[PDB]
């Protein structure tokens, strides 16, 4: 562009014999970045892109002080460090191109600019190595879940092309990457889940709940005659199934958090990073919070009802300190049904 | 290609040129040039090649990445897939001279002493498992319906009044569908009316033949797009996938015990009245090139060892052998496996165990001559590849004087398209062909074909794939992936078939004596491109063991399809999958 | 001869910069270059014959262009002091497409060079 | 070197000579090289070896990031391409003249050190551990050989508040001793084997007690051989030994009695405390290698501080030494917190793991913070000399010499003498503690552990620990997906130890409590083999109890432990009261 030598050039003019290229391509792309020279389709069309006046300086990596930046001729790079620059540099010029130019004189100062074509292309992809391509830690490339750095060293999780029922889309990798590993596992991670999501939250996992109903079609407290078994079932009409239904508790003091977590704010972030994250089928994860005396509207019109059920929070008109309770449920992060129906054909006869 | 990293700087070049002879001052010279004109071998032709290197191998490079640790599927092991022979089709087998005799037939025929071509050589090559056959062969195939209606099939009374047949055991004889399934709807028929077959009744008069044990039809191995499906569903292939064509589970096909009830002279029935309720269509015609009896499957491996010129150095020799280096060998014929050698000084010096042996930690725990082989590729041009491999720690002793290592080597060999092959038997076996044997090559082969190396997702997705991790997928997540990583000759009738599929969702099943979080899903499609019942059922099965597989990191988990046939259909099939324990 | 001068011209340069590049000088290419230590040139070795095949040797590697190829060395002991210089005369055929020479027939133009060699004091 | 460099001229040249091309007839009907012959000037000559060139450093430059971002992206998982300091157990006396509610304020304390070397002095970590009291007294005690193999203690003082100071935590004092290796771990064995203590008082000074109504069992182990590798087995957010060590989370049998003391009247204190279901075992030496108070093994960490130096130009690298480190200081620690005075934001500073997206997704009111450095060698006499790089869009452009900037760094010293020495200058921990102390420095100071991992070829292993999947199937994983983490050490003895037979998984259902089915699996882990160690009964009970805290492996599951030996005459369980609440 026009404004990336008028950003870097003419205005912070100071640190060029000191600067390094590095740094500099760097921030030349960071000059630029919207649609920027992309840099990877030089294999073709280094014609209209107009970029640094870096080669024939015959330079090693980050030794660039000369800087002369035309305005006129449509390209920025005419550069011919003279007697230095050496850079692989090592015979004279062969016959026929000597009497090209006529005869080593002068005219090879404009000469230079055809014979320095190959090291403009060159030092772009050295530096693309260094930078972009294989180095940058993912740290440089650091981009916005775009970068291919991301995608290699995050995919041995385990999503690719999942980008699918993905709404805060996949970035919350950066402390879930080891604890998604450790294959059938944790109890743990989700303690790290609410440390990295809202600071100053406490909270403590109980292994096992009483859950109930589920109602069960045959009822059976009627004895058969033909086909009477026992072996299991000792129960009425209504059973419990611990298995997996485990239960969790919070703990915060500020009420920005507090409201942080009413339905509406951070509580659906907690529900995306379960349900399709890190345990989809396993489990059923089941909420609760307890803090202090109230912090409650009244029961006006059409939408922000329900805590989930419970419904407080004017009766104490009169004393003037308080005590702490439990607050509310919040669901089960489930994925269930039945989706019809019976069949009417078969597998293999074998 | 390697040509189209060329062909950008071909572009390239000359894009930068144009801009600098117009008005650039390089055109106080080459305007000269270029005025006067200079396409010249003088400056064009090595300038541009000089730029050429470095916009191949740096550009190809940076452009992809092919880092060094996408070699640990070689630690997972399938991969030996990545070089498939071609395909070479099922060959057939006559009589010889029908009297008193049972044939007894090993593997490793070589065939096809004939087919040189004009830049192409013969090629031998080996068959897999080899049957004992038995000589009788029915010569009329024909549909016939009842008088009520049901279209039956011809019996068996090809060779009885010859041979010993109270000397010969008939159990479980074998028949490959013939050319008829080019009809696409006959194998999916005809495997599928044997989905719901009935017993027999035959008239054949002679009071020879009383067996039972019925056999398995077959046919499936025509294809080889829906068969590595099928190859990675066994994982557990890790010895019969080294000639790789597995005919061990025989792609499961069932008929029990059928019962003859067989009949005096007149009197008859063949049927299969479940499926032959609804008989054939009328657009679905007979033809007696339903024979199918001695259907055996032939793959295009050829075989040699060449000679022990070894080893002078470390380990950078990498077997360039005369025997491939032979002329009409260099030019197509390259090198599949590398097995069994290592035999140089003493019996057991470095075998070929410990390039893959070692799967773990206690490496300073093992004894010595050990081994590892490294891969490259090869020659600009074709998908050669080549193997610098050596020892593990006499190369840390440094004595190069261990020469009388053995060789085992097989490989296969390229040609060039529009071909069309010379049947003949090569090698007859010894005291067993009685008469000899014609081939009759039942259909063509296929190509060589090569795993899609060209994209890191398409190289990483499957090293995702192979986990117990399913807990949400849909039909987005499945026609993407990682079926279209099974289908390398990739054709628009297999994008027909792909691209039926449309709508996945999981439920939960509870049935239980305690607990039981269990689920089971439902898809199936479109009645078009896999839309025949037969290969509704059969691209089906090839589906299911591959879904069984995945199953459990927690037991928990539980799968059973039901699939919804066509817009208008209903089916399931699956009983419940119980894993033993997979942590 | 217009393109026979360019041919000459184009020589006489290349054989200058080897000649300048003594043959271990270049540490890229230790191969480059004519050896030419002064030994030689102080005193007469028969020097002509082993300076002419050193010569040819190089040139065949160096240049690729030129086809016929004649390397005369005529040594003059008169000259004395920093002197004692050596005659080359290099007969020349050109390769090229042109190759207007007497090998590659071309134009027939046999192109030469005559140099003189010093030595370093 | 410049051989390698004209191997791969030389590579190049026959690669562009012929394979590059005489293998593409389809351009050698579009570029001829041979035919044509060489070109009359030395054209030719110069740019094969200059273009060849440039890819001999192309290929150089290729031949370092394989050794970079492999090194780099295998530090997100583990946590291994760190080192280990040097420890040894700490015990302190103080003034028993001052026992008049001599509660224990272990808030700021100090190391003891020694001049080592050429002068260098030490300045190992001080414990802020928690210690609630110290005691009133240890004594000589003597293994009373009793009628059933019992082996009694001795403790007591009394010049002092011990109605009220005793009052105060006497109640959870899980307070150990330790001893040697034949010797506490035997005792150890015996802690799961203790009978019910029936005299159980201490003797000599319960005049001024007078109540006994709390009860304080002990425990401990070796807390260096084994322990890293149930220290392995964690999240991504905890120190090595500072995590670990001084939060009390370990797996001690702390088993507590509750029996009442018979004796005679006017016995202060009946000496029997060690009632037993098992002989002694003779050929073992009795002492007084028991001590109450002595505080855990602690480690070296300074607080190293310098000067913050700002120029827009530094963040690409700057690498800086601060003062004391060009002092002697022979190694620091990784950067622990950043700050300073910017402009805008007076400080703002993440580190890069955890970076709470405004560069990711959050996108909310978490600014633009980089934190992050390498350890990359390159060192004149070391093999690690780095600091950091971290550089965003903060503002450097309008104040390229001044920006937030304010370090917290530690460190440790790596190039040192192998003296085992005592802790004996700089005895002035004592400080806060209106008591003054006694120092003992107890037992050996180790080394440094930092020979990790040496070879690539091993990473591939610790890659393929995530994909190949858990190793608790058969025992040859448990054989290979062991850590080589006590091979660093490379005690041949944890080489033997490492001889583990056949692990067998088997499933089953416990009835709770209150009646619930239960989920329980079964692994049978077979021992096979005799000279395990020096003491199987030792060796194997320290040895279970390690390995069964590092089965947490689910969520639902009720535990399974069952030891199997060699059939050699006992078969040990394990099960713990895995509960709707807490695991035991």
């Amino acid at each position: 562009s026009q404004s990336a030598p008028a950003r870097l050039i003419t205005r912070y003019r100071k640190q060029l014999p000191y600067i390094n290229f590095y740094r500099f391509c760097q921030l030349l792309e960071q000059s630029q970045p919207d649609q920027p020279p992309i840099g990877s389709g030089w294999q073709a069309r280094q014609e209209a892109v107009r970029f640094c006046p870096y080669p024939g300086m015959g330079f090693p990596a980050s030794e660039i002080k000369d800087a002369v930046i035309p305005e006129e001729s449509h390209l920025p790079p005419i550069v011919h460090v003279t007697f230095m620059g050496l850079y692989g540099v090592t015979s004279p010029l062969p016959a026929h191109y000597i009497s090209d130019i006529a005869q080593q004189r002068e005219g090879h100062e404009a000469a230079a600019d055809f014979l320095d074509i190959f090291s403009h292309r060159l030092i772009t992809q050295y530096y693309r190595i260094w930078r972009k391509y294989s180095y940058p830690a993912t740290f440089e490339a650091g981009g916005q879940d775009k970068t291919s750095q991301y995608l290699l060293g995050l995919a041995r999780l385990g999503i690719p092309g999942c980008a699918q029922n993905i709404a805060t889309p996949v970035s919350r990798f950066l402390a879930l990457l080891p604890l998604m590993l450790l294959p059938g596992r944790t109890a743990e991670g989700l303690t790290s889940l609410v440390t990295l999501l809202a600071p100053g939250t406490q909270a403590r996992v109980w292994h096992h709940d009483r859950r109930r109903i589920p109602l069960k079609t045959p009822l059976t407290m009627r004895v058969h005659h033909p086909v009477s078994l026992k072996s299991r079932p000792v129960m009425g009409d209504h059973a419990t199934d611990v298995n997996g239904q485990v239960l969790l508790q919070l703990s915060t003091q500020t009420g920005s958090e507090v409201q942080g977590w009413l339905p509406g704010g951070h509580l659906y972030s907690d529900l995306l990073a379960l349900l399709h994250v890190y345990l989809g089928s396993r489990l059923d994860v089941r909420l609760q919070l307890c803090v202090e005396r109230s912090l409650l509207p009244d029961a006006r019109l059409s939408c922000r009802p329900a805590a989930g059920s419970p419904q407080l929070g004017r009766t104490a008109v009169m004393r003037t300190q308080a005590k702490i309770a439990t607050s509310a449920a919040r669901v089960m992060t489930i994925s269930l049904g039945r989706y019809q129906r019976v069949q009417e054909h078969y597998q293999r006869k074998e | 290609l390697t040509l189209r990293y060329f062909d950008a700087e071909m572009r390239y070049l000359r894009e930068a040129g144009k801009a600098f002879a117009q008005a650039h001052p390089d055109r106080a010279a080459m305007l000269d040039l270029d005025k006067a004109g200079t396409p010249d071998p003088c400056v064009e032709r090595l300038f541009e090649g000089f730029a050429f290197s470095m916009g191949r191998l740096r550009q190809k490079i940076d452009d992809d990445l092919p880092e060094l640790t996408e070699s640990l599927v070689s630690m997972l092991w399938p991969h030996y897939l990545r070089t498939i022979p071609s395909l070479s089709v099922v060959a057939l087998t006559p009589r010889l001279s029908v009297m008193k005799m049972a044939e007894t037939v090993p593997a490793g025929l070589e065939v096809t002493s004939r087919p040189v071509g004009p830049g192409n050589t013969v090629c031998r090559y080996r068959t897999t498992r080899a049957i004992p056959l038995n000589p009788l062969a029915v010569e009329k195939v024909v549909m016939t319906t009842e008088p009520d209606g049901r279209s039956v099939l011809k019996i068996g009374f090809a060779c009885s009044e010859l041979a010993d047949w109270s000397q010969v055991d008939l159990h479980r004889l074998s028949l490959y569908l013939a050319a008829e399934a080019p009809v696409s709807s006959t194998l999916h028929l005809m495997m599928t009316k044997r989905l719901a077959a009935l017993y027999l009744r035959l008239p054949g008069n002679d009071e020879r033949i009383r067996i039972d044990g019925w056999f398995s039809p077959g046919g499936f191995a025509e294809e080889d797009r829906l068969w590595p499906k099928g190859d990675s569903a066994f994982s557990g292939y890790q010895l019969l996938l080294e000639y790789f064509t597995f005919r061990e589970k025989f792609m499961f096909v069932h008929l029990n015990g059928l019962e003859n009830v067989s009949l005096p002279a007149g009197i008859s029935g063949f049927d299969l009245e479940v499926v032959l309720s609804q008989p054939w269509p009328a657009d679905l015609p007979v033809t007696d090139d339903a024979l199918c009896l001695h259907c055996v499957p032939v793959i295009n491996l050829f075989t040699l060892e060449a000679d022990p010129l070894i080893i002078n150095g470390l380990e950078s020799e990498y077997l360039l052998r005369p025997k491939r280096l032979q002329d009409g060998y260099t030019e197509i014929y390259s090198v599949d496996a590398v097995t069994g050698s290592g035999r140089t000084g003493s019996a057991e010096y470095v075998p070929f165990t410990s390039f893959r042996h070692r799967g773990g930690m206690l490496r300073h725990d093992a004894p010595e001559r050990y081994y590892h082989t490294r891969v490259k590729r090869g020659v600009t041009g074709m998908y050669d590849t080549w193997l610098i491999l050596g020892g593990q720690r006499w190369e840390a002793d440094r004595m190069p004087e261990r020469e009388t290592l053995s060789l085992r080597i097989t490989g296969t060999n390229g040609q060039l398209p529009r071909r069309a092959l010379q049947s003949t038997l090569l090698d007859r076996c010894e005291q067993v062909l009685q008469a000899p044997v014609s081939v009759r090559n039942l259909c063509k082969p296929t190509l060589p074909v090569y795993p899609p190396t060209e994209d890191r997702f398409h190289w990483r997705v499957m090293s995702h794939l192979g986990t117990g991790f399913l807990n949400m997928l849909s039909s987005a997540e499945v026609l993407r992936g990682t079926l279209a990583l099974y289908n390398w000759r990739d054709d628009e009738l297999n994008h027909r078939r792909l691209d039926a599929i449309l709508a996945v969702q999981h439920h939960r099943i509870q049935r239980f004596e305690k607990g039981f979080l269990l689920r089971g899903l439902d898809v199936e499609v479109t009645l078009d491109g896999n839309g025949f019942a037969g290969e509704g059922d059969i691209h089906l099965f090839g589906e299911m063991l591959n879904r069984f597989l995945a199953l459990y990191a927690d037991m928990n988990q539980f799968n059973q399809l039901t699939l919804i046939v066509q817009p208008e259909g209903k089916c399931i099939r699956w009983k419940e999958n119980h894993n033993p324990r997979l942590p | 001869v217009g393109e026979e001068e360019q041919v000459i011209l184009s020589v006489l340069d290349n054989m200058q910069r080897i000649l300048n590049t003594r043959a271990g000088s270049l540490k890229h290419l230790p191969d480059y270059g004519l050896p030419d230590i002064t030994t030689i040139l102080q005193g007469m070795p028969g020097t002509a014959h082993q300076l002419m095949r050193v010569l040819s040797d190089v040139l065949l590697k160096y240049e690729p262009r030129i086809k016929r190829v004649d390397v005369t060395m005529q040594e003059q002991t008169q000259p004395g002091e920093l002197h004692y210089v050596i005659d080359a005369e290099l007969k020349d055929a050109g390769l090229v497409r042109y190759g207007t020479t007497f090998i590659p027939e071309g134009r027939v133009l046999l192109r030469h060079l005559k140099q003189q060699r010093y030595v370093q004091t």
